[PDB]
């Protein structure tokens, strides 16, 4: 489990923390969102690569197209918090508190 | 599977991916195919149980092979401990490892 | 905390359109380098 | 020095990752995935992922432009933030750099590192194995397979994405 | 939403829970949370009302970090053991990564806070799709792997679900608030049963599924939201009020209706596993969410409550709409107890 | 057919693009089923030969499989010559 | 866990071919119909013992016949040869397309000079038999000790005793 | 005029594959002996550089099985020079 | 090595013509030559407030269109199977289900652009 | 000798670019009765050289509401994008022998507009966001018939190597086999590039500017020399793909005086639109693309998976 390892997995959590700690930007969230993306993407080519899972290489594609897919998702569902709200800091869509 | 309709309905949906050993395009074997299929066919109708117990070296030696986990560390300590004797200057590698 | 409304729906809030305007001139070649060329547009369409 | 560019690569892999996880503005969010997507699509191609590599870095790039193309259409702030300006981003960003700078001084002084699962430090190329392709490339020949063996996966896959559409609209449309 | 696409749209849903329960490779489990996250995100805002919008965006952004953080513990899962298979997994971590990664989808612990606003937010039609079919995807994950899971954690997941859904529902007033901490309360009390009998939570997940569905159609029918517009429904309507007295006293598990079987059934089943304390825990705390539903039945049509004048011609109408198995869910809901022994078919 | 034909020509006039691309689209689907060298093709990407003819023991009773790579049983694939 | 039993030195210092890459690509077809048999023998050997460790003989014999057919070709025909595989050797891909008239001076020269035919298309890519008399590895992977079955599931059904036996239900 | 050119391009590439087949034998028969040859030298140089240490008895399997496991590319080369490695592994994929 | 020779001489090229068009002009600049550009007359104010555009219904589809041209991306090697049946009914699927989702994208207002 | 092949290819193409400015205006003057450059020097030939002089003299200036590291980045993206990107053209050998060429040229291409808006934002400036905003989307959806032409094209290759199209059209070109995907393919790198019945990037008629808002000597010249080399290339891409040539491989001289033909025959054809047409308004150059290119593309795509199936002319893999 060389150091390349370490990095990813590293790197996913800072993209768990990154996603978890919403500051003050629904876009700047979704950004952390697709960042989770990269890691998991990327470890997982290293893994089928290395292990030479041939039939699995296809497993790293199917990721991507579900990728995108929810990407999609989120800049939709920002599209209509900022058009009616006018900006995307995820605080003004509080109404739901009660 | 929670309700196994891939075994009643008697066709493949998943069933060709999920191991390393079965029909690879044009026969490309895994790198742990051996490892794996004598895991696989050690614990096979066991139960995952018995297989826990019994297919467990099979199964370190499938992921030790997966990983190299303990074979790296070897070849960690020694690269570790040559370093050191190289430094030292007990002894030098021999001309084969130059060139 | 006040009551949820009762038709599950929030009055709309404050107007959120700011209409980009600006001079198209008349420093432009295409607007006769005469016309200060001023619009209101809907984002993009006048 | 060209020892092993896997971890170098990576390096700028997690301080391009530490980037746009520190909230910067959302336009420059985009430049720090941007940076650790092209590199993380170096590492894939240096392990031998050719086609992986490059395919990462054109649907990323697609993907990340329609996303900061939509931050200046309605996510702007009027004035926008930076990588310095407001303290918070700033202490963020530096949390990022000063804890990834640590784990990889705590990696390359020991290599016996033991955080969560164990990591040794001895070199990624090590866990390259021996062996022709013949003349086919492996990773080529594995992703071809999806319409011979994967036809479960390319109707589950093409099923969603064309519902994909349909939510896009159906969200979008209102009223 | 036209018509049509709304049927599609669903199908996809249950064409997404469906995959989950049928497939066995871990990359298609995670194919089919997608799926179902994606179709239903238009499902909740389906009437475009402004409070829909964040009510399907807190589902959005907590669910797409459960179906990461899924992706991410199958792929330790992999690189620890090579397989795609549901057997168990031979990382502690990817499992102790997992049982989160699912309970967010499943709203047991801390990992709970978007459960009520988004029941709250949405229209009842959706939230009766919510409560009841988004939970046999993520519990038939669990019961699969139900041998690789540490039972200190899924223990603490599940006790903490029934201590604050219990805790919660005493401060609620809108009757979608009171539903989802009751659902997460009945979310412990199955998931806790998980690690020793997996027949069991499915016992409980059918009653489960009863007792929400008979009560959210009796609201539909009675177009109540909160708990002074349920109280005059007994000028109008007595007998739908009448009746949801039994499934209230049903939900809150006083035997002999239906609504025993699970907290009895699972008491029995864990008690012969040595564990003692626990089951006699949420025995007590299990009384929270019976007040809060004794108060809904006070409210409702054990007290006749002050009425409106603009009821007059209300009584001249009756419901066009045709809720079906309302009478025969109402009957599972409430009186199955002498089929107990029926568990056995699921087993 | 009239009202075919009244459609097609309509159609033909205002969207030219459509009537063609749904015409090629169509094309590309019912063709290849009906044309008889598909069954080719898969003949020819199973005769390449990308691994190696792995020999197999020879323990008699093996009649159809040749001993040396000039022998004349075993499959011939002179047809691709031909073709 | 065990030794690894590497080979001496010795039995890996057979003669080592020496011909460039373009060389042996000119003889291809030739070469492996006249040098089939140790060939063939060699990899069943590689296939079936799944051990080069076990198989090294097998490969002296391919290096040995490799020698003759090339000591062959230089005896008869070294000049042809030599200008067929040089003019492989300039193309950076190795393609036969483009040396067909050098070919042709290969060919006729071995096939009148040596007796050698060259083999028709897909005939070089069949299946061949060997008849090797080592014996079949009898567990080429060393598989250990197959895990006894569990219990078979058999015998009648009958009603069960005093039904469901759960609480306060006799039937 | 596709059609016809492409068929004679697999007519081509059967004959290169062919000539492939012919060739394999020799190159898997010198490379097994050249790994057999690398981790030989590797055993000899690790008991010369481990003979003082506590315990390293010379060259244990680390799996359990007494098949043999295609080696790691980092045992082969891993005391060997820089060039050696860099050639061995990012030598194919960098080669453009 | 072959391949990061070139991108590294690309981008000290590039950064060299940067570098010596910043210093080898010299400057005489005040606070009205750095004044942002409006053809003339004074900015309203603008060029960061929120610019909605119109196209961002068939701006996201492209993302979900690029996917699919991912998806067909490794058609050339799929071409080299033994059960082009199967590939040819799986490739064509793709591309139907991609001009379906175009044909219903296109027929609810889709690809018009808001006003 | 690798510094001296990538100095071999550098110097020679901003050289080809440099000069192309040149051809342009005195090609632009022949179509329009004018002469075009004349004066600096014989025939002209000193006019750009002392454009590009003046150019690296007169002050630059970073706009006042710029955002400096943003502003001076996009040049470096643009040129550098550029000039990577002829790497792996196959000019008899190609410099660079990628497995995958055709892939890379695709991802790198879709890059280069990172520059345009990447300037157009960091600009800060009305006419600037306008002009990066419409360039984005233009180039994104004139992006997918891209990839869908340069894949229904190669599937007749085999592969995605830049090499195998001197083989793959060694008796026939390519173009008598694909005509139509030849037509959108050559309007979309006329789209991709911003060459003008869609340079509506630049916009100078509505939007004054926009491939370069208030930049200066220096970046002005980076983002005009880094869209002038695309157009060179636009159109050799152009030419190795469709209009193959005879290569000798003991003579590549005359491949690479064939290939050289070619992309100076089409660039031609680039600078001859650029004079016969107005401006494509935005809705329309969108339409076109969403509405009647994409249709057709995908049709001719499912053709041509087809087609070697029915005739059996499956390309070589290797
Ligand atoms: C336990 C096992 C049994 C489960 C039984 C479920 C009982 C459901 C009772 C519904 C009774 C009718 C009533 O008063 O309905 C209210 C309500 C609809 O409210 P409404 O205001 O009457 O709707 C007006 C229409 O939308 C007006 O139409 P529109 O113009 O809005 O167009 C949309 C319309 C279009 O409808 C059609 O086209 C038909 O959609 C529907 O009608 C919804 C259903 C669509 C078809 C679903 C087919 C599923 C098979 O029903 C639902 O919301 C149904 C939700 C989806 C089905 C049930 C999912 C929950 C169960 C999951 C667990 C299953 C067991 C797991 C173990
Ligand atoms: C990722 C790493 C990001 C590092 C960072 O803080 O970037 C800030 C950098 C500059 O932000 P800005 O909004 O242009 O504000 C610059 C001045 O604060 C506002 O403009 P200024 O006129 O003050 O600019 C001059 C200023 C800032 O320095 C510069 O403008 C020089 C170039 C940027 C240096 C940082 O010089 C100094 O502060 C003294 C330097 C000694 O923003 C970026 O996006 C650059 C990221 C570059 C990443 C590597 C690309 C290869
Ligand atoms: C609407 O539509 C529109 C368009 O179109 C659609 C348009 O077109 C246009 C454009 C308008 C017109 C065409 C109208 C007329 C206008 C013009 C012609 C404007 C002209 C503009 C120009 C920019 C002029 C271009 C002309 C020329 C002659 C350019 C010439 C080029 C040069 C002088 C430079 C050439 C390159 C050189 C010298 C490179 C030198 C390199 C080296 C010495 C080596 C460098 C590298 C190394 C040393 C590498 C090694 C170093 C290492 C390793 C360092 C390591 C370091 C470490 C720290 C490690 C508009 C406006 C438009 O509105
Ligand atoms: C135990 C079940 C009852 C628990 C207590 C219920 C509340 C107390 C009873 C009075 C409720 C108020 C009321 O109006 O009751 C009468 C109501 C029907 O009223 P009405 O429409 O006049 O009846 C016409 C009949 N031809 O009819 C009803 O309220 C019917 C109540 C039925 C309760 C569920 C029974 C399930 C099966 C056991």
């Amino acid at each position: 489990m060389p150091l390349v390892y370490m990095n990813i997995i590293m790197a996913f959590a800072i993209a768990l923390a990154g996603l978890l700690m919403y500051r003050s930007h629904l876009m700047s969230s979704l950004l952390c969102l697709e960042g989770m993306m990269l890691s998991l993407f990327i470890m997982s080519t290293l893994i089928i690569l290395n292990t030479h899972f041939t039939l699995a290489n296809m497993m790293p594609i199917i990721l991507l197209v579900f990728a995108a897919c929810e990407a999609a998702l989120g800049l939709s569902l920002l599209v209509m918090v900022s058009n009616t709200y006018g900006t995307d800091y995820v605080q003004n869509l509080n109404l739901l508190q009660c | 599977p929670f309700f196994d309709v891939q075994k009643r309905l008697g066709l493949d949906l998943d069933r060709w991916m999920t191991i390393q050993s079965a029909e690879q395009p044009h026969k490309i074997p895994g790198r742990c195919h051996a490892f794996e299929k004598e895991w696989i066919e050690c614990a096979h109708g066991i139960g995952g149980i018995r297989a826990e117990k019994e297919c467990k070296i099979e199964f370190d030696d499938f992921v030790e092979c997966l990983l190299r986990q303990k074979t790296m560390k070897r070849l960690s300590a020694i690269k570790r401990q040559r370093d050191k004797l190289i430094k030292e200057g007990k002894y030098t590698p021999p001309p084969h490892h130059l060139g | 905390w006040k009551p949820p409304p009762w038709n599950d729906v929030d009055p709309p809030k404050d107007t959120l359109v700011s209409n980009l305007t600006l001079n198209f001139g008349p420093q432009h070649p295409a607007a006769h380098g005469v016309l200060r060329l001023v619009m209101e547009l809907s984002g993009e369409m006048v | 020095m060209t020892m092993y560019i896997a971890f170098i690569l990576s390096t700028i892999f997690v301080i391009g990752f530490v980037g746009f996880s520190s909230k910067p503005s959302p336009i420059y969010g985009g430049l720090g995935l941007i940076v650790s997507g092209g590199v993380g699509c170096g590492i894939v191609l240096n392990f031998g992922g050719s086609f992986l590599g490059l395919m990462v870095f054109l649907i990323y790039l697609g993907g990340m432009l329609v996303v900061f193309g939509y931050t200046t259409a309605m996510a702007t702030e009027m004035y926008p933030e930076v990588w310095v300006s407001n303290k918070t981003v700033f202490g963020a960003f530096v949390s990022g750099l000063m804890m990834e700078f640590c784990m990889v001084y705590y990696a390359l002084k020991e290599e016996e590192v033991e955080i969560i699962f164990k990591f040794n430090g001895l070199g990624d190329w090590v866990i390259y194995d021996t062996g022709d392709s013949g003349f086919f490339s492996e990773e080529a020949m594995g992703i071809a397979a999806l319409y011979s063996y994967g036809t479960w996966l390319v109707i589950v896959t093409g099923w969603s994405l064309l519902i994909g559409v349909v939510v896009i609209m159906e969200i979008t449309r209102g009223n | 939403m036209n018509p049509i696409i709304y049927t599609t749209l669903i199908m996809t849903v249950m064409s997404g829970t469906m995959l989950v329960m049928i497939s066995s490779h871990w990359l298609l489990i995670w194919i089919g949370f997608e799926m179902n996250l994606l179709a239903m995100i238009p499902v909740l805002m389906k009437n475009f009302n402004p409070r829909a919008t964040e009510a399907a965006t807190k589902y959005f952004l907590t669910q797409a970090t459960a179906s990461m953080m899924l992706m991410m513990a199958i792929i330790i899962n992999l690189l620890y053991s090579g397989q795609w298979t549901i057997t168990k997994m031979f990382n502690p971590v990817a499992m102790t990564m997992m049982t989160m990664a699912l309970a967010m989808k499943l709203g047991l612990s801390p990992f709970h806070f978007w459960v009520p606003e988004v029941t709250q937010g949405i229209s009842l039609q959706a939230g009766l799709l919510l409560l009841t079919w988004q939970k046999l995807a993520p519990l038939s994950v669990l019961c699969q792997i139900s041998q690789s899971i540490n039972p200190n954690l899924m223990l603490t997941m599940a006790m903490l679900s029934i201590l604050i859904g219990g805790w919660g529902g005493l401060n609620q007033t809108q009757l979608r608030k009171i539903m989802a901490y009751s659902s997460i309360a009945h979310m412990g009390w199955m998931t806790a049963v998980l690690p020793y009998n997996t027949t069991m939570t499915i016992l409980n997940l059918l009653i489960y599924i009863t007792m929400t569905l008979a009560m959210f159609m009796l609201l539909i029918h009675s177009s109540a939201t909160t708990t002074l517009s349920l109280s005059h429904t007994w000028n109008k309507m007595p007998v739908i009020t009448s009746l949801m007295m039994v499934t209230l006293l049903s939900m809150g598990g006083l035997p002999p209706l239906s609504g025993f079987m699970p907290k009895w059934m699972i008491i029995q089943e864990m008690t012969k596993n040595e564990s003692i304390i626990m089951p006699t825990l949420m025995a007590m705390t299990a009384l929270l969410n019976l007040y809060f539903y004794m108060r809904l039945a006070y409210s409702s049509s054990l007290t006749m409550f002050p009425s409106t004048n603009n009821m007059k011609m209300k009584w001249q109408f009756e419901h066009t709409k045709q809720m079906k198995l309302l009478p025969t869910m109402i009957v599972l809901s409430t009186l199955v107890l002498p089929m107990t022994p029926a568990l056995s078919s699921l087993n | 057919a009239g009202r075919i034909a009244s459609f097609l020509k309509n159609a033909w006039a205002k969207e030219p693009v459509l009537v063609a691309s749904f015409a090629i689209g169509g094309l590309a689907i019912i063709l290849p089923s009906l044309s008889p060298y598909t069954n080719y093709a898969i003949r020819i990407n199973r005769a390449t030969p990308y691994n190696y003819p792995v020999p197999l023991r020879d323990d008699g009773n093996m009649p159809d499989v040749p001993s040396h790579p000039q022998d004349p049983q075993g499959p011939s694939l002179e047809w691709l010559k031909n073709l | 866990p065990g030794i690894v039993e590497l080979p001496t030195l010795e039995d890996l210092k057979v003669q080592e071919v020496k011909v460039s890459s373009s060389v042996l690509k000119a003889a291809a077809h030739h070469y492996g119909a006249q040098c089939d048999k140790p060939n063939k023998e060699f990899m069943l050997c590689r296939w079936e013992e799944k051990d080069p460790r076990r198989c090294l003989e097998e490969g002296k014999l391919v290096n040995q016949c490799a020698l003759d057919f090339f000591r062959q070709i230089k005896r008869h025909c070294a000049e042809p040869f030599t200008e067929y595989w040089t003019c492989i050797d300039y193309s950076g891909l190795q393609l036969f397309r483009h040396c067909r008239k050098q070919q042709a001076k290969f060919d006729e020269c071995v096939l009148d000079k040596l007796g050698w035919v060259r083999p028709d298309l897909g005939e070089l890519s069949k299946v061949t038999k060997v008849k090797t008399d080592r014996p079949l590895p009898e567990n080429p992977y060393h598989s250990r000790a197959r895990p006894e079955p569990n219990p078979e599931a058999e015998g009648d059904l009958k009603p069960a005793k005093h039904g469901s036996r759960l609480f306060f239900w006799t039937m | 005029s596709m059609m016809k050119w492409n068929r004679e391009r697999r007519r081509l590439q059967i004959e290169d594959f062919e000539a492939r087949i012919a060739l394999m034998p020799l190159f898997q028969a010198e490379k097994d002996r050249r790994v057999l040859q690398m981790l030989r030298e590797n055993l000899e140089e690790e008991a010369i550089i481990m003979k003082d240490v506590p315990d390293w008895k010379v060259g244990e399997s680390v799996f359990h099985t007494t098949r043999w496991v295609t080696p790691m590319m980092g045992e082969l080369y891993g005391l060997r020079t820089n060039e050696e490695i860099l050639s061995a592994t990012y030598g194919f994929i960098w080669y453009t | 090595m072959n391949i990061m020779l070139t991108l590294l001489t690309n981008v000290t090229l590039a950064s060299l013509l940067v570098l010596i068009a910043f210093w080898l002009p010299q400057l005489n600049a005040y606070s009205e030559k750095t004044s942002p550009y409006e053809c003339g007359f004074d900015p309203m104010g603008s060029a960061r407030l929120p610019f909605s555009m119109k196209f961002f219904l068939v701006a996201i589809t492209f993302l979900l269109f690029d996917l699919e041209i991912a998806l067909l991306l490794p058609l050339p090697w799929a071409s080299q199977t033994n059960n082009l049946k199967t590939m040819l009914t799986m490739a064509l699927f793709l591309l139907i289900l991609l001009a379906a989702s175009l044909a219903y994208e296109w027929t609810q207002k889709g690809l018009e652009w808001a006003e | 000798m690798f510094m001296i092949n990538i100095l071999s290819l550098i110097i020679p193409i901003l050289l080809a670019v440099a000069f192309l400015t040149l051809v342009e205006r005195k090609v632009l003057g022949y179509m329009q009765l004018r002469k075009g450059p004349n004066v600096v020097g014989p025939y002209g030939l000193l006019q750009p050289i002392a454009d590009a002089l003046k150019l690296v003299t007169k002050e630059p200036l970073r706009p006042g509401t710029s955002s400096i590291s943003m502003f001076i980045i996009a040049p470096i993206l643009g040129l550098s994008l550029a000039l990577t990107m002829w790497v792996p053209l196959p000019m008899p050998y190609p410099l660079i022998n990628m497995n995958l060429g055709v892939l890379f040229m695709l991802a790198m291409s879709s890059l280069a507009v990172y520059s345009i808006l990447w300037s157009g934002w960091a600009s800060n400036s009305k006419y600037a966001l306008i002009g990066a905003l419409r360039a984005v989307a233009q180039t994104i959806s004139y992006e997918v018939t891209l990839a869908i032409i340069l894949l229904s094209v190669l599937l007749m290759n085999g592969s995605y190597t830049l090499s195998t199209l001197i083989t793959t059209q060694e008796h026939i070109w390519m173009i008598f086999t694909s005509w139509p995907l030849a037509m959108m393919w050559f309007i979309s790198t006329l789209a991709e590039t911003n060459r003008a019945p869609f340079d509506l990037t630049e916009g100078e008629s509505e939007l004054v500017s926009g491939f370069n808002v208030e930049y200066a000597a220096g970046p002005f010249a980076m983002f005009f020399m880094a869209e002038y080399a695309n157009i060179i290339m636009m159109n050799a891409f152009t030419a190795i793909l469709f209009l193959g040539a005879s290569h000798d491989p003991h003579t590549p001289e005359l491949y690479t005086i064939n290939f050289v033909l070619k992309t100076l025959a089409l660039t031609i054809t680039f600078l001859w639109i650029r004079a016969s047409y107005p401006r494509f308004r935005y809705d329309q150059l969108m339409h076109l693309l969403w509405k009647s290119f994409l249709p057709l593309t995908l049709a001719l795509c499912m053709w041509h998976i087809s087609l070697p199936i029915m005739t059996a002319s499956i390309p070589p893999q290797s």
